[PDB]
């Protein structure tokens, strides 16, 4: 289906503690696939995906140098942001941007994103028209008023609609075995007595890609989206992701409970109640 | 500005068989700014030698964190989390159920 | 995708007067339009900034209580007007896009002074000196307001040698010459004429520069 | 933050390459604008972001700098090339160049002095204005001195300046002295003396109240 | 792959 490409940017003040640092990790789908970290004993861009190794010299060079120079601009974006809100430089404050580009089957540009945000919120978006810029404060409106007034959103769109979605086409071709193969979860039921009067029934879903999934208990086909815990989709640390969801129920009501799973890599709905 | 609490989860990669090796998680989501604190203790002694993953974040700006290692499980070993936050006051301590 | 400035307009010194700004051609609620001002004196400097999506405006210290920026979405129109007028804000504005595209700039003229017709006065050389080759004359159009005056020569049809120096204010009135550069064997041999035109106050002045003595 | 544009102003051929440098107080990354403008026209942006060329405008222009140093060159001067530049920063505040003028080399020329009495009917209306042009003339500069019997007199006086002659490339002024009937009546002998590049004493033009 | 030019805030 559409695919889509971010990079995450991460700047952190310590006053106190050393310089700024600066991290960027960089996902195509639900998958990371580069990492940089300006607190290394080396610091480098570096990859961590099978298919982005096959890469040359030239491309880790250019990522590692826009990763040294993000490092200090950053490091003066925050200095930047402080006197844009008269703060005090012995603060601890945060700037985060994520940004990249979204292809459908036809691997053409749908919608690219650009956001930073300070301090845990918004700060400045790039709208869908990737032409305007939308400021939350009066004081990202002055970084909103210099971004126009040398239109950079020139620059954001052209890289948008050119590198972003040819470097995105790349990485699917040479992934394809990975990123554009659909993996169906594990599914399992596991009953736990807690009284002699409720036991806890739990669908178990293991070991999925994307992330992006439905797990329901329904009763004899009515859905019963209200009694059933719930925990937040979970990477299983290889690649993968996990989710269960449970229901408390009495002592014989076993077979009414069924469990209705919803994945991308699931050709039909599947239905299950062990 | 803007401080929200950590989601802590603890978990193993494959479900947890006595004798053979698995991999202990702890998924800390949700959570800003990003200083946090995570250590992997087994019967109350921190164990050492723990990697975890690099500082990404969500939709709503909130950062997540997955710190694994190797382990192998037993039936009498007690084995947690335990993190500390800036939204926290004492560090907070999440068993880990191999049902769970 | 070019916008229109308002008309070139004059005040009292201590009014107030309000500019307008009508943009095209672009999302006009969602960037922000940008003041300038230009005085002959000084420069291009900054006044304002404003953006219409929910009207949030940004100003000069040095302009903070003496402009105010607004702006109407139904319109396309950005508006700015200026309070206590003095004799410093008598200057040319510009509205602009981001800097993307200028307008032809609002003209403002501070001063207290009336609707005053010119007077026309002939300039001819010293007890009519026409000896030496090519003579030199001129029209003095002094005291009128406001402005502009035209000025032409025979009716418009002398026209080479012919200079007008730009209007100069000597307090609260405007001062203008104007010069004409022909041969002796024309002068005072053909009839040499300046014509002047105050279309604000309607007046029309027909002068005839001779030789006296 | 202040730029400063230099040079303030200047003369140049048709086909000479001109350059003008702008330079901030501080590191204004790329944040640099360069505007024309050209006696009653609508501004005109010529470069923005210190190195883009606007589409349309004539590729002889060029934008470049860096830091606090930028420049805004002109490969083949055209004759619709003449007229005000400004330079624009946008990282901190919003503040301009001083302005550059770029106006018409030609051979140095000398002015032509010209010196008029009052009018009768302006005697008759209580008023003098005793006027003097100074014609087609090369470079801009030049000076010019009121002398009443004698004595050097600033009071009372009228200065208007033309700008290059679009013909020939010149400069005329025009300097009035405004007295009143009696004022000028209690005087005699009005030079208008004139101070120029091309010589070195001044060219006096003078006349009697006789 | 990654946008080399970035915008000072």
């Amino acid at each position: 289906g559409s695919h889509s490409m971010r990079y995450f940017y991460t700047a952190m003040s310590r006053p106190g503690r050393g310089e700024p640092r600066f991290i960027t990790v960089g996902y195509v789908d639900d998958t990371l696939f580069v990492r940089f970290d300006s607190d290394a004993t080396s610091p480098r861009k570096e990859p961590r995906a099978p298919w982005i190794e096959q890469e040359g010299p030239e491309y880790w060079d250019r990522e590692t140098q826009i990763s040294k120079t993000n490092t200090q601009t950053y490091r003066e974006n925050l200095r930047t942001a402080l006197r844009y809100y008269n703060q005090s430089e012995a603060g601890s404050h945060i700037i985060q941007r994520m940004y990249g580009c979204d292809v459908g089957p036809d691997g053409r540009l749908l919608r690219g994103y650009d956001q930073y945000a300070y301090d845990g919120k918004d700060y400045i978006a790039l709208n869908e028209d990737l032409s305007s810029w939308t400021a939350a404060d009066t004081a990202a409106q002055i970084t909103q008023r210099k971004w126009e007034a040398a239109r950079v959103a020139e620059q954001d769109r052209a890289y948008l609609e050119g590198l972003c979605v040819e470097s995105l086409r790349r990485y699917l071709e040479n992934g394809k075995e990975t990123l554009q193969r659909a993996d169906p979860p594990k599914t399992h039921v596991t009953h736990h007595p807690i009284s002699d009067h409720e036991v806890t029934l739990r669908c178990w879903a293991l070991g999925f890609y994307p992330a992006e999934i439905t797990l329901t208990w329904q009763r004899d086909g009515e859905d019963q989206t209200q009694d059933t815990e719930l925990v937040e989709t979970r990477p299983a640390g290889d690649r993968t992701f996990q989710k269960w969801a449970a229901v408390v129920v009495p002592s014989g009501e076993e077979q009414r409970y069924t469990c209705h799973v919803q994945h991308e890599g699931l050709p039909k709905p599947l239905t299950l109640r062990w | 500005m803007i401080q929200r609490t950590p989601k802590i989860q603890v978990y193993s990669r494959h479900p947890a068989e006595n004798g053979k090796s698995n991999f202990l998680n702890c998924y800390v989501s949700g959570f800003h700014p990003s200083d946090i604190e995570v250590d992997l203790l087994k019967n109350g002694e921190r164990i050492e030698k723990v990697e975890h993953s690099d500082l990404s974040f969500s939709k709503d700006w909130s950062f997540y964190l997955l710190y694994y290692t190797e382990f192998t499980p037993t039936e009498k070993d007690e084995y947690a989390c335990r993190v500390n936050h800036v939204t926290l006051s004492q560090p907070k301590i999440v068993k880990w159920d191999r049902d769970m | 995708v070019q916008l229109e400035q308002s008309g070139t307009v004059l005040a009292r010194p201590g009014s107030s007067v309000k500019m307008s700004c009508k943009a095209s051609g672009y999302s006009f609620t969602s960037y922000w339009m940008h003041w300038v001002k230009q005085r002959p004196g000084q420069g291009l400097e900054w006044i304002g900034a404003i953006y219409p999506g929910n009207s949030d405006a940004t100003y000069n210290q040095k302009f903070k209580g003496k402009a105010k920026l607004t702006a109407v979405t139904s319109a396309n129109t950005a508006y700015m007007e200026l309070s206590s007028l003095t004799n410093e804000d008598s200057a040319v504005y510009y509205c602009t896009n981001y800097f993307d595209q200028w307008g032809q700039g609002t003209t403002l003229t501070v001063s207290s002074a009336k609707t005053t017709a010119p007077s026309v006065y002939p300039l001819a050389p010293v007890c009519g000196d026409t000896t030496g080759s090519s003579v030199t004359l001129g029209c003095l159009v002094k005291g009128y307001f406001p402005e502009p005056v035209t000025l032409t020569w025979n009716s418009g049809s002398l026209s080479s040698g012919v200079h007008t120096f730009p209007a100069v204010l000597q307090s609260d009135l405007y001062t203008l010459s104007s010069s004409v550069t022909v041969t002796s064997s024309t002068w005072p041999s053909q009839s040499i004429t300046c014509n002047v035109a105050h279309p604000a106050s309607s007046t029309k002045v027909d002068k005839k520069i001779e030789p006296a003595a | 933050t202040t730029v400063t544009q230099t040079p303030s102003s200047m003369y140049a051929s048709l086909g000479e390459r001109v350059t003008i440098t702008c330079k901030a107080s501080q590191d204004i990354n790329s944040y640099l604008n360069w505007f024309q403008l050209k006696p009653g026209k609508s501004p005109k942006t010529l470069i923005y972001r210190a190195n883009r060329l606007v589409d349309g405008v004539p590729s002889r222009f060029s934008g470049s700098g860096s830091g606090q140093d930028y420049s805004l060159t002109i490969s083949s001067l055209e004759y619709e090339d003449m007229g005000i530049y400004y330079c624009l920063q946008y990282d901190e505040l919003y503040t301009f160049g001083g302005g550059t003028k770029l106006e018409m080399k030609r051979a140095d020329a000398a002015p032509t002095v010209s010196i008029f009495p009052p009018s009768s009917e302006q005697l008759t209306s209580g008023g003098a204005s005793v006027v003097c042009f100074l014609n087609n003339f090369y470079p801009k500069d030049i000076n010019v001195k009121w002398k009443i019997d004698g004595s050097e007199r600033q009071n009372g006086v009228l200065n208007s300046w033309t700008d290059q002659d679009s013909k020939d490339s010149t400069y005329s002024m025009s300097s009035t002295l405004t007295l009143t009937k009696d004022e000028y009546e209690r005087h005699n002998s009005y030079t208008c003396e004139a101070t120029h590049k091309t010589s070195t004493s001044p060219i006096v033009k003078s006349f009697n109240r006789n | 792959e990654e946008f080399g030019r970035a915008f000072s805030f």
